[PDB]
């Protein structure tokens, strides 16, 4: 060890010191992936190449990334959750939304990553089922066999024929989620609109549950 | 000797599990890079406390109950009494840090482990050993040299303040009774949050909770009950029963790698790889 | 007619290419090479580990002097390494944490990086002021950048997820030539030693040779069944090797214009993430998804060694100019220098 | 006319690749073979170098 | 752009104290190590102290150890030299030097102007040539010698070349015996081996006249040569 490479070794030690101080800061934030179609309205979820948005709920930092079949999906292998937005109003693209949700759920690099599901435009599907519009049972040939409509119902009241239209679309995605996964990752469904302002809390409550399951699994309490 | 060697054989067999059980925890922390986490720091320090018991405490105690009298120096049993009592104190206090670590990692899954770092985990282990060392080691090495003189017979070896009901009851609360209230209170609150999560969206919860709190109570409460009646009474305990509860205190050292490390699936996979694919 | 008549001409042209391809395969390359001694068991051991990355390493490039190397990770850091003494020469923060490629200039004055931001950022190292500053941000690609290589201090070629390849003038910041013709997403890119040609492997199970000074696809190679993730060039400059997701490496020849070897095994199911040749081209090193690399015989098609030192997916690979070291980065946030 | 223009461009690209000079594999095989024997002594991976000249000891 | 502005100096009684200062502007001061180099009117170039980046390594000369203190203020971009118990031997001009250390770096690259302070097992570098008459258009070779082998086991020989023009701060020409510095014309070259060094100038012209200095970086203390003055004809 000469005089100069001793000083070069001291330069490196300052670099490891600066590399570990922001890695601690990087470990304090949560990374979220945003996915959805063009009509999903995924930008109007949290009122706050690649588009990155910052928001804080109860003093923990969140990081949401919007990009824009998907070869780059292996980059988001260590994310906390994936936020998927569905156009529940547009019944034409719902089967495409089921097929797109099938690819995310059954992906090789997303076998342990939870998905937070936002059925966007839930007010718009009310007017398609309360007023005179296209029949929901036409596109999906099993709704008219309305089943267990309002099997359990949590709403103060919104013309409960709308609620069965809500529950059938929600059950078409949970059936995909419970088809495979073996309990490693859990899909959380929610109903959202543009006027809703509680979307940041719903991700915060779900991400708290996701970290809780990983913590409970290493103590064998689940 | 043809019939009483079964007591000698059984003690060394269950001691042999303790060394190989604890050593497999440290080498799993080394050969597996994924296990080198802050959460697993307390598992290693518990194994370090339990390694001293397996190689020193139960090996030297099993000569005491075979021979039936002390066969070492007068200033050599006190060192054993200092080492054995501190390491057993360190084992319980390491469990209390784990109970606190599991409490905040469940109730605060987003606001606790981010602040906890390698510097924060150092003082968790440090006071688990310093308080263990301070409470017992000066109380045994510096007792005959401070108040009175030697009081134990040359043929026996006890902590030499068992007769005084002033510091024996005080240390019994400050080593077993106070920590067992915290571990029972916290783990019930941990089980409460497991049922709360499932209701919002129960089988393995009660299985691990019972195994944690019964492998600790059963292996320790005979000793801490027997030590309290010797504070006021003198010779109301048979020596056959006293050494039974004294040796039950080392069974917790045996099961600590099982109920705390092997609950993690990552540790269980690394245990099978080292045991089979040597 | 119209599209129906034009589709018939493409089928006849495709049949003629295969007919001309079959007329050149007089004997198998594996048949001809079955007269030389095998290399035996190649035993390479880890020499030192470069630690300091806190996320998955996605890219690594050697320098020209074979002592400096730059590594790209998901922690938004570019680290220049002194591979002889483990020392970190530089730590370059990145505006984006999603980088899929990194490059080192042959002169050593510049490094490059790119990823999901669709921008090739070029950083100046040998400046005044004692700091590393970004000197150029190249924009114009639509998809994510998958690979980038420096032709010189003022020219760089990028691979992207817009199914195209580009050539840039760094001083002007403009796209000099755009390379079109692929169907799928282009994953990797290798440069000939004489710089006049380069090859790219895409997600359409096809590899295409391009002329940098003309902009036209000279040749097209189709022998794979899945996504081609990696490509490299034999040191001769007239052959290249492709790694794919179908657990199969293949060697192509430019002048023969067909496949030459197929590197496969029954116990290998995982795909190939990176490929690299040796100084003489006899050894073909490939990185896989089963946490280790495999050393193949480029003439004998037999496995000659396995480099198992990583506990996560090997993502990048690199062999020095003098052949004295092999550097392997992976998703376990470590870099291993093998010898 | 986008489908016609796409089909017409593929034919012209196919014609530029269907008429090129090609050699046989046995000449290409010998070129890759003899390249290795002309550089086998310059490969530290194939032929190990003593640790005196190793910069990674 | 890069500037190292000095302050302090003056006429000090013996036994007094002074605090020289150096303001740094135009470069990252935090990542650079700093050195104080004096120059007596009746002598050459002498090294005083050294502070590293991050202030974790500090070295002093033997003549000033115990009474001189060197410190830096990274947010203020200013390094200091607290000098106590002054004698007549400390009457000199005190230059401030920036320096960086990594693989391929060029330390001692930039010098500043100096404060004129007036008070009322070490390797020896030998520059045998003192005054040399030089005509323009010719080739001049300057040789330096040491008391040890300045080549290290990592293939590095630690020999530096500086040029002091009249009324100007010294400027780095060649670092590590073979590599040219930034902004230096390509006519300068350096070659040699252990204990034998040679600087070569080809086609000498104007603004290439001064006292050339020979400096070693193998081991602190940092020792300079006597100097080789070049003059016109
Ligand atoms: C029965 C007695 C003798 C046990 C010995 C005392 C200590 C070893 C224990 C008892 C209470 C424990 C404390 C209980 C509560 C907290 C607050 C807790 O606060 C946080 O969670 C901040 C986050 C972080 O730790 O970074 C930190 C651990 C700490 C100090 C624990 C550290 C270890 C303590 C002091
Ligand atoms: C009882 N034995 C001597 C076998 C080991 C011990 C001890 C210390 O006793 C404690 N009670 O609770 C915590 C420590």
């Amino acid at each position: 060890v000469s005089a100069e490479d001793k000083a070069a070794a001291e330069r490196s030690k300052m670099i490891d010191k600066n590399l570990r101080e922001d890695g601690e800061k990087a470990r304090r934030t949560l990374r979220l992936l945003l996915l959805g179609a063009d009509n999903s309205g995924k930008s109007t979820i949290v009122k706050q190449g690649i588009f990155e948005t910052k928001f804080q709920v109860d003093k923990v930092n969140f990081h949401m990334f919007d990009v824009g079949r998907r070869k780059w999906i292996q980059c988001f292998n260590d994310v906390t959750a994936i936020i998927f937005v569905v156009d529940s109003s547009d019944y034409n693209r719902l089967q495409e939304a089921l097929n797109d949700f099938k690819s995310i759920w059954n992906n090789r690099w997303l076998r342990t990553i939870s998905v937070i599901l936002f059925l966007n435009k839930q007010d718009l599907l009310a007017e398609k089922v309360l007023a005179g519009k296209s029949k929901i049972e036409d596109y999906f040939p099993e709704f008219a066999r309305y089943t267990t409509p309002e099997d359990a119902t949590p709403e103060p009241g919104e013309d409960p024929r709308v609620t069965r239209a809500k529950y059938f679309i929600r059950k078409e995605f949970v059936d995909i989620s419970t088809a495979s996964g073996d309990g490693r990752h859990i899909c959380y469904p929610h109903f959202t609109c543009a006027v809703d302002t509680e979307n940041a809390r719903r991700i915060f409550n779900d991400c708290k549950d996701i970290i809780l399951q990983m913590n409970l699994r290493e103590y064998n309490l689940v | 000797v043809w019939q009483v060697v079964f007591i000698a054989f059984l003690t060394g067999i269950l001691a042999l599990v303790t060394i190989i059980g604890n050593i497999l925890v440290i080498v799993s922390f080394k050969v597996n890079k994924q296990l080198k986490t802050v959460n697993n720091y307390f598992l290693l320090s518990l194994a370090c406390a339990d390694l001293i018991i397996g190689v020193i405490s139960m090996n030297l105690f099993t000569t005491y109950i075979i021979m039936n009298r002390w066969a070492l120096g007068n200033l050599a049993c006190d060192l054993w009494l200092a080492i054995d009592y501190v390491a057993s104190n360190a084992s319980v206090m390491n469990l209390l840090v784990i109970s606190f670590d599991r409490y905040f990692s469940i109730t605060r899954p987003l606001t606790y482990r981010a602040k906890r770092t390698t510097k924060r985990a150092g003082v968790m282990i440090g006071l688990a050993w310093v308080i263990s060392f301070v409470l017992w080691a000066p109380a045994i090495l510096f007792w005959q040299y401070f108040v009175g003189k030697r009081t134990v017979p040359p043929g026996e070896c006890f902590i030499q303040f068992l007769s005084e009901p002033t510091i024996t009851f005080g240390t019994a609360i400050a080593a077993f009774y106070m920590p067992v209230t915290i571990m029972t209170i916290l783990y019930w609150r941990i089980y409460k949050e497991t049922e709360k999560r499932t209701k919002e969206l129960e089988k393995k919860a009660a299985q691990t909770l019972s195994a944690i709190l019964l492998a600790f109570i059963i292996t320790w409460t005979p000793y801490n009950i027997m030590v309290l009646v010797n504070t006021f009474c003198d010779s109301c305990i048979p020596k056959t029963f006293w050494n039974l509860g004294y040796w039950l205190c080392y069974i917790n050292s045996t099961v600590n790698p099982v109920c705390y490390a092997l609950c993690n699936k990552t540790f269980r996979t690394t245990f099978k790889m080292l045991l089979l694919c040597q | 007619s119209e599209l129906d008549q034009l589709r018939q001409e493409a089928e006849q042209l495709k049949n003629q290419i295969r007919d001309a391809r079959k007329a050149c395969a007089d004997a198998t390359l594996s048949q001809i090479t079955n007269n030389i001694d095998p290399v035996g068991r190649i035993q390479m051991r880890t020499r030192r580990t470069l630690r300091g990355h806190l996320a998955k390493i996605y890219a690594m490039h050697w320098g020209t002097d074979s002592r400096l190397l730059v590594s790209a990770s998901q922690d938004g850091k570019l680290i220049i390494w002194d591979s002889y003494t483990t020392n970190k020469v530089h730590a370059i923060p990145l505006r984006s944490s999603w980088v899929m490629t990194c490059a080192y200039a042959p002169s050593g004055n510049y490094v490059a990086c790119g990823g999901l931001d669709n921008i090739c950022s070029i950083y100046n190292l040998k400046t005044r002021e004692g700091n590393v500053r970004v000197s150029r941000e190249l924009a114009g690609h639509t998809g994510y950048l998958s690979c980038c290589r420096f032709l010189d201090d003022n020219q760089i070629v990028t691979s992207s997820g817009d199914t195209t390849c580009a050539l840039w003038d760094i001083e002007t910041g403009q796209q000099t030539t755009t390379f079109t013709g692929h169907t799928g997403d282009v994953m990797s890119l290798s440069l000939a030693p004489d710089t006049r040609l380069f090859v790219s492997g895409a997600c359409d199970a096809s590899a295409k040779l391009w002329d940098v000074r003309e902009g036209m696809c000279r040749q097209t190679f189709t022998g794979h069944e899945s996504d081609i993730n990696a490509i490299c060039f034999f040191p001769n400059g007239n052959a290249f090797a492709t790694g794919s997701d179908d657990a199969t490496c293949r060697l192509f020849d430019l002048r023969a214009d067909q496949e030459l070897m197929t590197y496969s095994h029954d116990n290998i199911i995982c795909g190939i993430t990176s490929v690299s040749f040796s100084k003489s081209g006899r050894l073909l090193l490939a990185g896989y998804d089963d946490f280790n690399c495999n050393v193949w015989d480029a003439l004998k098609a037999d496995r000659a060694g396995v480099l198992a030192g990583h506990d996560n997916r090997v993502s990048c690979l690199g062999v020095t100019d003098d052949g004295m070291a092999v550097a392997t980065g992976s998703w376990d946030s470590f870099l291993k220098i093998w010898n | 006319t986008a489908s016609i223009a796409q089909a017409r461009k593929l034919v012209e690209q196919l014609k530029m690749e269907a008429n090129i000079d090609r050699i046989k594999v046995s000449k290409a095989a010998a070129d890759l073979m003899a390249y290795c024997e002309a550089h086998a002594k310059e490969d530290p991976l194939l032929t190990p170098v003593p640790a005196s000249e190793n910069p990674f000891r | 752009d890069v500037q190292l502005v000095e302050s302090g100096g003056g006429l000090v009684q013996p036994g007094g104290s002074r605090k020289l200062s150096c303001s740094a502007s135009g470069f990252a001061f935090s990542s650079f190590g700093m050195h104080w180099v004096r120059q007596a009117p009746e002598k050459g170039l002498e090294w005083v102290a050294y502070i590293s980046s991050g202030s974790g390594t500090i070295y002093y000369a033997d003549t000033v150890k115990g009474r001189f203190t060197i410190s830096r203020d990274d947010p203020k971009n200013t390094l200091f030299l607290q000098m106590t118990s002054l004698r007549s031997e400390d009457t000199a001009m005190y230059y401030c030097v920036r320096s960086i250390y990594y693989y391929g770096s060029s330390p001692f690259d930039f010098w500043g102007q100096g404060t004129t302070l007036t008070v009322s097992s070490d390797i020896v570098m030998t520059q045998a040539t003192s005054s040399v008459p030089v005509t323009p258009g010719e080739s001049v070779s300057i040789s330096c010698r040491s008391s040890k082998s300045l080549l290290h086991s990592n293939g590095n020989t630690y020999l530096y070349w500086f040029l002091q023009r009249p009324g100007q701060s010294p400027q780095l020409l060649i670092y590590r015996m073979s590599n040219l510095a930034s902004g230096v014309p390509d006519r300068f070259s350096g070659s040699g081996s252990g204990t034998a060094f040679t600087l070569t100038i080809s086609r000498l012209e104007a603004e290439d006249v001064g006292v050339y200095y020979c400096m070693q970086h193998l081991e602190y203390p940092l020792t300079f040569g006597a100097g080789t003055k070049l003059e016109l004809k």
